[PDB]
């Protein structure tokens, strides 16, 4: 399209992830022992899944310069996509962690922590990681190698063999797009909005008293609430609407210059998308007023 | 009326203090300058023990080198085994602070007092198998410090008001009381052979009782802050103290006098417990600055840094035979280091 | 140009 | 006191089922563990089944592995058995046994009074010899022997010693080698090594007839001695 | 009530007076001679191998 | 191994199931702790929560919420070395009577027990092991006070004081003074609640207190701050 050279922004993104990610990692391992309160191997999770989401994407930032052509081989794309793909689903699964833990902590204290070790307990972090290799199995073979249709040039296209009926393959892509784009919004921006919701309505209810000294903290806490839902309420979704978007003006007319703005918007959204893991660090991390030492 | 009666005390300690700086003629370190050094010494964390959910304040090493017991604020008092890390005992107690405990001789008693100002006798080898209350030792208005064993019929307390007694166990009653001192005593270790002891106070005094008799044989004052632990050398010739003005100096029963004094610069905390080794060569103490060090007996320099804890260290002890040493800290842990 | 959905899964896509 | 009691008996044909119980009198029940033993009518005794504490581990013999089964429940004190089918070898004398099992412990301590029951590889203990006239007082030498050696790489030995007076239960003489028991004398002592090994005992009376047993702790099916009878002419 | 412990204390100085006093060389030479005499007792100072050590 | 080393691991694993059942039903109990001058009629503050031994201990329970009630006053020794015990209380229970101004006890020549009150509060607040400890502030009983101040000026007491012959304002001085004892701002807070034979009154601001606080501690333990 009008622009090009694109990978620009992606080189400065991903050094800024990485610094971040590895400040995070480091100041976790300089550490003391299981002493940390009750989210640390939360944000440990957080920060390895940052790590290796933004650890090896600098070969396809020089893509673009060796345009049509991988040069390590099916299986080093094989393994990269699978690592990327899992860790968008890592991250909507330890954010609604995160919240779950706190939601029942903050709602009725004497009530609550009947469960706190029976499911927080070293369960439900181990299944909330595995869930996201689960449903990310059924893409262990999917994208092997070839030229293209005619142009004899190298990649690891998306296979379309998917060997049964004309119309099973292309219901096997719809699943595997609305199915991936439904699980990360439709329930956990619910479990997000209502705990966040709860969390507010008890802590209105706990300072009755406009004290001067506690005016401070209750606009700073009320603030910290909105900043946290309102950044995963908007820079989430654009990537999954886009390609919902994608599907439905291929189900409808929607001319071909509405083609040429996706096609040459969509680039946009992936950065769109990486917004949110490189700003997960600095919202959680650093608003701790030990910040780790 | 008092003044004169004070200025021929204070006339007699003078001159007393004068014959104990005539005595005096020359200073340890030069004599024993020609001992020749030990060299650097590493320690490691041969094993753990786990199973406390709180703090840890005292641990006693049996006299067949093999049992150990350690209290907690919990209200639970377990023994251990040295070797193979297994439980053998749990003894749940009525008051729920416990600042020291004791192991008897024979293996089959040990005591256990704390702030209720109560102190109890506990019998092990029970026909029935629970461990159940003996008897109960009342009469003291103030908390417990130390408690030790002379015999399987003889128990020796270190109150906190101003007093140490006797008791025994055949009647719940007493047999003698010592007075003497002002503040608080803070420690009370027996000497290897049963006819001695030194009770130190909260008054940088250190008193040297009679066991038989009941008076104060010597008196020792030369700190600044207060006493908190005493040791004694493995023959019954000389002891060594602990302050809290980062320092720590030994004297000697004969000489009643000071002979070394531990001071290095970048020490700044305090001073909780202090035992010597066997053979009397090496000199333990753990500090305050969430470290343990060790010292040379007969020359001012450091071997090592027997530390590697994460909070103070409360309780440390030595084998009578000499394998191992112990340090239970602050946390709720507890390291065996060979 | 009529081209079929290139894209889709070549240029940097993770679909 | 630590009296036991036992309930159950009587005959049965060939092929029948019943229960037997033990009650306990005050000494704990839950943290101990105990086992059955039988004895045969004029020959030596047999290892019938055990349990321990929580349920852990229910093992049993190697000859009626089968047919047998054990039961415990914390409340009202109490351990089971359940029979299928009795063969003519199983008319004999049936007991009871407590043992603890920790550090400084002394296993096989109490022993019951016992009922009556009337139908109508392995280490070995040679003891070979079977009766030893004595005298109203001297010094008595017992021996035995075993198939494999009993020291084990703790540095301890595995081989307990017994008593029975006529019409009376037994009790614990020797818990472990060089190790004296409570609740009797010093007269008695013992010492070996290897696999040979000695009892030796100082001065006579007359209340130490009876016959002299000999154990094993090493391998689970423990095997019997074979016991020797002192007449005292 | 202080006055007699004004008292007692005197009487307690008196008694601490009649003490004799031994050499100070003489304390140092013992502890020496303990020193070098169960020097080599101590497995702290001189590590067990491999076999001694019950750890 | 030898039968008697596995028979040792089990008993070692019953005893550690034990105790961690024992620590775990154990760890839901909240801890609380008295001081005071010792004339504040602490036992019958005690009393009205109810309905040589120097540690006494109760325990009650309002709407299953337990608590465990503690006592520290028959010691008479240095406090110096004993305090470092309690380093787990959730709150205090400071509690000092207000009318006893006038009417010196102590000794002729010393001064009023206002003063001494204050010293041991001072001391108190201020020590650095319960830099993060509420305290809670109580006192004892205010009619006598109230019919006390018409007869006598409260400057009497106070060289400072400028206020006028009633009891709104002079009270409020008292606790002016109280809260600007401590010199640790942001962390701790102090209530200064009035009980004078009021009953269903006291325990329902200590269980509000207790709940203040205890949110309060959470919150900062999960990193909200």
């Amino acid at each position: 399209s009008s622009g090009a050279l694109i990978p620009a922004i992606y080189m400065l993104v991903f050094l800024l992830g990485t610094t971040g990610n590895g400040l995070v990692l480091w100041t976790v391992f300089r550490s003391s022992r299981e002493k940390r309160r009750s989210a640390d191997i939360f944000i440990a999770s957080l920060a390895v899944a940052d790590l290796t989401f933004v650890v090896t994407l600098p070969l396809w930032a020089t893509y673009t310069y060796r345009d049509y052509d991988w040069p390590f081989g099916t299986f080093f794309c094989k393994l990269s996509s699978y690592l990327i793909f899992v860790n968008m689903y890592a991250s909507v699964f330890c954010l609604t962690g995160l919240s779950f833990d706190r939601y029942l902590a903050i709602v009725r204290p004497v009530a609550n922590a009947r469960l706190r070790l029976r499911v927080s307990g070293a369960v439900a972090t181990a299944v909330l990681w595995v869930l996201a290799a689960l449903l990310a199995m059924p893409v262990m073979v999917l994208r092997t190698t070839g030229d293209l249709e005619n142009t004899t040039k190298v990649q690891c296209y998306m296979d379309y063999s998917m060997v049964a009926t004309v119309s099973s393959e292309w219901a096997w892509e719809v699943g595997l797009g609305v199915s991936s784009t439904t699980v990360g919004f439709v329930v956990p921006f619910t479990i997000m909005l209502t705990c966040y919701f709860f969390i507010a309505q008890t802590i209105a209810g706990h300072f009755r008293k406009e004290r001067i000294e506690g005016l401070r903290k209750r606009r700073r806490l009320l603030s910290i609430i909105v900043v946290l839902v309102v950044t995963f309420a908007l820079c989430w979704m654009p990537y999954h609407l886009v390609k919902t978007l994608y599907m439905l003006g291929s189900l409808l007319h929607w001319p071909c210059d509405f083609d040429l703005f996706l096609m040459n918007i969509f680039p946009y959204c992936t950065c769109i998308s990486y917004v949110n893991s490189c700003l997960n660090p600095f919202l959680y991390a650093f608003f701790d007023p030990r910040f780790r030492q | 009326e008092l003044d004169q009666l004070r200025q021929e005390a204070e006339q007699l300690k003078n001159q007393i203090r004068d014959a104990r700086k005539a005595c005096a003629d020359a200073t340890l370190s030069q004599i024993t300058n020609n001992i020749d050094p030990v060299g650097r010494i590493q320690m490691r964390t041969r094993r753990t023990l786990r199973g406390h959910l709180a703090k840890i304040y005292a641990m006693h090493w049996g006299t067949d080198s093999r049992l150990l017991v350690s209290a907690s604020q919990d209200g639970k008092l377990i023994i251990w085994d040295s070797y193979t890390t297994n439980k053998v005992h749990a003894i749940p107690l009525r008051s729920s602070w416990v600042m020291t405990c004791a192991y008897a001789p024979s293996g089959n008693y040990v005591a256990c007092g704390g702030l209720d100002n109560i102190c109890s006798i506990y019998n092990l080898k029970t026909r029935e198998g629970n461990v159940r209350v003996s008897r109960e030792l009342a009469g003291h208005t103030g908390y417990l410090s130390c408690c030790r064993f002379l015999d399987d019929n003889q128990i020796v307390t270190s109150s906190g008001d101003t007093t140490c007694a006797l008791w025994d166990i055949e009647t719940g009653q007493q047999t003698t009381t010592f007075t003497g001192h002002t503040g608080d005593v803070m420690s009370l270790s027996l000497a290897p052979d049963t006819r001695l002891f030194v009770s130190g106070a909260c008054d940088a005094s250190a008193k040297l009782w009679d066991v038989r008799e009941g008076m104060c044989r010597q008196t020792f004052t030369g700190h600044e802050s207060d006493i908190n632990a005493i040791c004694f050398f493995p023959n019954g010739n000389a002891f060594a103290t602990g302050s809290d003005d980062a320092t720590c100096r030994l004297f000697d029963l004969r000489a009643d006098q000071e002979l070394m004094t531990y001071s290095h610069d970048n020490i700044i905390c305090g001073i909780t417990s202090v035992s010597f080794s066997k053979s009397g060569r090496l000199l333990l103490a753990g500090y305050d600055d969430f470290n343990c060090n060790v010292w040379d007996a007969l020359k001012a320099d450091r071997a090592g840094v027997l530390a590697g804890h994460d909070n103070r260290v409360s309780c440390l002890g030595v084998t009578d035979d000499g394998m191992a040493v112990a340090t239970g800290s602050w946390d709720s842990f507890l390291k065996i280091w060979n | 140009l009529q081209r079929r959905c290139m894209p889709l899964h070549s240029r940097v896509p993770f679909p | 006191d630590v009296q036991l009691v036992e309930s159950g008996g009587g005959l049965v044909q060939p092929g029948g089922s019943r229960k037997l119980s033990c009650s306990a009198s005050g000494f704990a029940f839950s943290s101990f563990g105990m086992h059955w033993v039988r004895q045969a009518p004029e020959k030596g005794l047999e290892w019938v089944a055990y349990i321990s504490s929580g349920s852990g581990t229910i093992y049993y013999a190697d000859t009626v592995k089968g047919r047998f089964t054990i039961s415990r429940d914390d409340p009202k004190n109490t351990l089971f058995l359940q029979m299928t089918s009795l063969r003519s070898e199983d008319t004999a004398m049936y007991y009871c046994v407590r043992s603890i099992y920790y550090y400084g412990s002394s296993p096989f301590d109490f022993w019951g009074q016992g009922t009556t029951l009337t139908v109508s590889s392995d280490i070995v203990m040679t003891q070979a010899t079977s009766s030893v006239p004595v005298t109203p007082g001297e010094s008595v030498s017992i021996s035995c022997r075993s198939s494999k050696s009993l020291l084990h790489s703790n540095g301890n030995t595995y081989l307990y010693w017994f008593l029975q007076r006529p019409g009376q239960s037994p009790q614990l003489l020797i818990y472990r080698m060089s190790n004296l028991a409570s609740g009797v004398p010093d007269r008695f002592s013992g010492s070996g090594s290897g696999t040979a090994f000695t009892l030796t005992i100082s001065r006579l009376e007359a209340e130490d007839v009876g016959v002299y047993y000999c154990m094993q702790h090493l391998e689970y099916p423990l095997t019997f001695g074979a016991g020797t009878k002192l007449e005292l002419k | 009530a202080s006055i007699a412990q004004a008292r007692k204390l005197v009487e307690q100085l008196k008694m601490e007076a009649n003490i004799d006093r031994i050499k100070v060389s003489k304390a140092a030479a013992d502890l020496m001679a303990y020193c070098e005499a169960h020097a080599k007792e101590d497995p702290l100072l001189t590590p067990v191998p491999a076999s001694e050590n019950p750890f | 191994l030898s039968a008697e080393d596995k028979a040792a691991v089990e008993r070692s694993k019953m005893i550690d199931r034990n105790l961690r059942e024992d620590g775990e039903k154990a760890a839901r109990e909240v801890k609380l702790l008295l001081l005071g001058a010792g004339e504040s009629g602490k036992s019958t503050i005690v009393k009205q929560m109810k309905i040589t031994t120097g540690i006494v201990e109760t325990h009650f329970t309002f709407k299953d919420l337990h608590f465990k009630m503690f006592d520290v006053g028959g010691q008479r020794s240095e406090r110096k070395k004993w305090i470092h015990c309690f380093e787990g209380v959730t709150a205090i229970i400071f509690c000092v009577a207000l009318s006893d101004y006038d009417l010196v006890l102590a000794e002729d020549e010393e001064m009023n027990r206002m003063h001494e009150s204050m010293k041991l509060f001072d001391s108190i607040c201020n020590n650095k092991w319960f830099t993060d400890t509420s305290i809670i502030l109580f006192l004892n009983k205010k009619d006598l006070f109230e019919e006390k101040i018409k007869k006598s000026p409260l400057t009497i007491c106070y060289p400072e004081y400028a206020g006028s012959n009633t009891y709104e304002e002079a009270a409020a001085y008292i606790q002016c003074q109280f809260e600007d004892l401590n010199k640790r701002k942001d962390t701790k807070e102090i209530y200064t609640h009035f009980t004078c034979a009021t009953d269903t009154k006291n325990v329902q601001f200590v269980f509000d207190a207790v709940t203040d606080v205890i949110i309060k501690n959470n919150l900062k333990d999960c990193g909200l701050f």
